[PDB]
């Protein structure tokens, strides 16, 4: 399993009146490629008329 | 309600990757030797092979 | 892990030690549209770190004090600030009797 | 004033540059013995607003 | 491709697996002027991938 | 005009960008004669609008 | 002791009329990482029957 999520970045705290701890408001966004190989059995020789 | 052979798994508490804007991280995979699928049927019944 | 140390090993004692401070980011605050703030990652701001190997500074730490890391991973650290108490001459306030150093 | 004094303008953020090549990889590949299939998704990951 | 896989082979069997996590974009979201929000990519978000 | 005018479209601001890989190092490694623990915490300095 | 603090950075003085003496709004954000070696001593060899 691949688990993904997004790092919490934390808001600002100081100065400013009143701020609280808050998160900044990040989504994450990518492109997942996946590569399965298979093994293949080839195709069972035919002796049929039809 | 939990126990104490309850598994509470935190996530947080392992070494995983931070990866940046941009980045990219592979994951590779070997399969075991499993049986293949059939993809071909039966022209036969096994209780009609006399 | 604690269950495990104490379950399988008869005697713990401190070797070594090594504090890692990475991801820095210094984020500039500023008025957001429609009210409130918002934060930009700053490339000239800078974070000050000093490691007192020569423990030139008063030393605070191991004092049993409220200033902790987090217990729980999930939880974000506010390091306390660096503050510390030294002699001086204890000087009477006036005739109050009241003493300041 | 402003940028909108010209009517055929419009304004610029001026934001970065990335000069980067990179594959969308998709599709089958078959061969006598065995095929590699790939396929790429855009994923999204919501903000959560608290973990 | 199924159809491909499904006519010219006999067997199909899992062998190996590659998943790629690239083009990772984490956005900040902030108030764009006149109501709404707007993304920003964001220099110092992370993935975490585990 | 305005971004709001299309449906379903969201606007951009065109930050930058920063393809680096870091660990969240954490967990312990239990060994025969001792025991390397590792915790990783995210700390935040304040802003003090006077030093 | 590791001691951190945002380097100060001062608000704009010039043409502006009545800018003042000021400084520029910066928070700190980081991950801390601390790794300790503990030298674990053997358990003790037992002989009791319970």
């Amino acid at each position: 399993q691949i688990f993904l999520k997004i790092l919490p970045q934390s808001g600002p705290i100081g100065g400013i009146k009143s701020m609280g701890i808050t998160t900044l408001v990040q989504y994450a966004v990518g492109i997942m490629t996946v590569t399965m190989t298979f093994k293949l059995g080839p195709r069972k020789a035919t002796g049929r008329w039809n | 309600l939990a126990s104490e052979e309850s598994a509470f798994y935190v996530l947080e508490h392992s070494s995983f990757q931070l990866l940046g804007t941009g980045g990219t991280a592979t994951m590779s995979y070997k399969f075991p030797p499993v049986p293949p699928e059939n993809l071909e049927g039966c022209s036969q019944h096994f209780y009609e092979m006399y | 892990e604690f269950q495990h140390l104490i379950e399988n090993y008869g005697s713990i004692a401190p070797d070594a030690l090594t504090v890692t401070i990475s991801e820095i980011a210094v984020k500039d605050v500023t008025d957001k549209t429609g009210g409130g703030v918002q934060v930009t990652d700053s490339t000239t701001g800078r974070l000050c770190m000093l490691v007192d190997h020569e423990y030139k500074y008063p030393y605070v730490l191991g004092q049993g004090q409220d200033t902790l890391a987090p217990e729980l991973p999930i939880w974000v650290y506010f390091p306390p600030q660096y503050a510390y108490l030294t002699v001086g001459d204890v000087n009477t306030q006036g005739i109050s009797g009241d003493s300041k150093k | 004033t402003s940028v909108n004094s010209a009517e055929a303008s419009t304004g610029a953020g001026g934001g970065g540059s990335n000069p980067v090549k990179s594959m969308w990889s998709e599709g089958a590949t078959f061969s006598a013995n065995s095929v590699t299939c790939t396929f790429s998704r855009q994923f999204l990951i919501p903000y959560d607003p608290e973990h």
